[PDB]
């Protein structure tokens, strides 16, 4: 899992 | 189908200008960093905060949101340091011989020797800013260039992105034609701007190379986000 | 200078006749294939290619007007870029394969260097889809030579003279495209597309360089290649 | 000095 993954959703 | 292609050149410009991230400040204290520890401390802290704004800026770049989540991740992982640097170079335009990392963090070559191993990179950034200055680079052009960097740098590692890139090309020409440039001046200036992108890439590569070196990792604790952006370029 | 007086057709003619030859490798199909053995062949090939490249550079319009120190710097900066775009040009008509030499045609299979291979493959397919012409190719390669190290050098009108020659090559590219029947919009778009690829070329060069002075510390490197590699000195 | 320097010189 990536932080960038999460940040691009919200 | 994407909405980005249906936009006009003036609409493309307005969208990019409106999506512009803010100019962030460095941590205060009269500081005047003269060691690589404090210097890199300020830079990495600033970069980490800029990254959060960049991610949300990218989502407002026409055509980017049309990509899958994975493709969005790839492009950002690939271009983030390029985007940080062209922003830095842009801010530093009206400060010859100096780099404006933040309105309260303006540095010259002498301080750029404190990090070292990267003073060439410091000089390359100064040279790029000077180049933008002599070309009288406009804000509308800058936001086009930054958009191109985002979509192009990882476009390989597909017709949709290339179609948006063509759109930005149409936009760049539209701005120059609006500025009253002749046909020959238009394609000449277009070439001049895009060739600088090759230099932007070079500074990012060399810049990255030092940043994810184990020694530079150990200098000052980096954020988990900044670390994951670095690890994406792991060799 | 004399390069500034050249017409577009004269420029193309000059670049075409200055083209280096396609060198053979020492590859033997009977011989066991592996990495390091492959890298040994490519090292030997690149070293001989460099000699032709140096003398090719002398025939590039405007290059001999430069000081000897500046000629050295430009070649030191761009040599791998120039090799790679030549490689990519050779491999256009060979989908999924890189034609390092007429007797050395390799696919993906025969991890970090694998991604360099794929990037070279992607660039080659990009040229194929665009149907890049030989006249366009020699312009791009010349642009790389003059541009890659132009911001990494008082008083020097050298930089200014280079930019004027670069402008002339841009004029030449546009002239070729207009002769191909492309509309103005198509000309600007194609010009942008070509120059954006140069960014990827720079990227591949930097990554390739990294792997080259990583294994140097471990394949033997020729005396010239070592010196060219040493120019990209930083860790 | 360097090899590149020598080859660029050779008339
Ligand atoms: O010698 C100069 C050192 C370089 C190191 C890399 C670099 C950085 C940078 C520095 C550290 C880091 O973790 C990420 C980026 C930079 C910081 C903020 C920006 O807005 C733009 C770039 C710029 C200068
Ligand atoms: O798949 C990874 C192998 C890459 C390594 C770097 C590279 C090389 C290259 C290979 C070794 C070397 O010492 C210098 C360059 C190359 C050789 C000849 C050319 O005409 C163009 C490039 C190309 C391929």
């Amino acid at each position: 899992h990536k932080i960038l993954h999460r940040l691009l959703q919200d | 189908n994407s909405l980005a292609l249906s936009l006009t050149a003036d609409q493309m410009v307005s969208a990019l200008l409106d999506a512009e991230p803010p100019i962030l400040y460095s941590e205060y204290d009269p500081t005047r960093p003269f060691s690589e520890a404090s210097m890199m401390g300020l830079l990495t802290n600033l970069a980490d905060r800029e990254l959060v704004h960049m991610i949300n800026w990218a989502k407002r770049v026409p055509g980017f949101v049309d990509l899958t989540l994975h493709d969005q991740v790839h492009l950002l992982e690939c271009a983030w340091l390029e985007i940080l640097m062209i922003g830095l170079v842009w801010r530093s335009m009206e400060h010859p011989g100096k780099l404006l990392f933040a309105p309260n963090l303006l540095l010259d070559r002498n301080q750029g020797k404190c990090v070292e191993g990267m003073v060439e990179i410091f000089d390359m950034l100064l040279a790029t800013s000077s180049r933008f200055r002599m070309m009288n680079l406009q804000g509308e052009e800058f936001v086009c260039l930054k958009s191109i960097i985002l979509l192009n740098s990882g476009v390989y590692t597909k017709d949709h992105i290339h179609r948006v890139l063509d759109k930005i090309t149409d936009t760049l020409i539209h701005l120059m034609a609006k500025a009253g440039l002749t046909l020959q001046q238009q394609h000449q200036r277009l070439a001049q701007l895009l060739l600088i992108l090759s230099h932007i890439r070079h500074m990012s590569n060399k810049g990255m190379e030092h940043l994810y070196s184990m020694k530079c990792k150990n200098v000052v604790p980096l954020s988990d986000l900044l670390l994951e952006m670095l690890d994406a370029h792991r060799l």
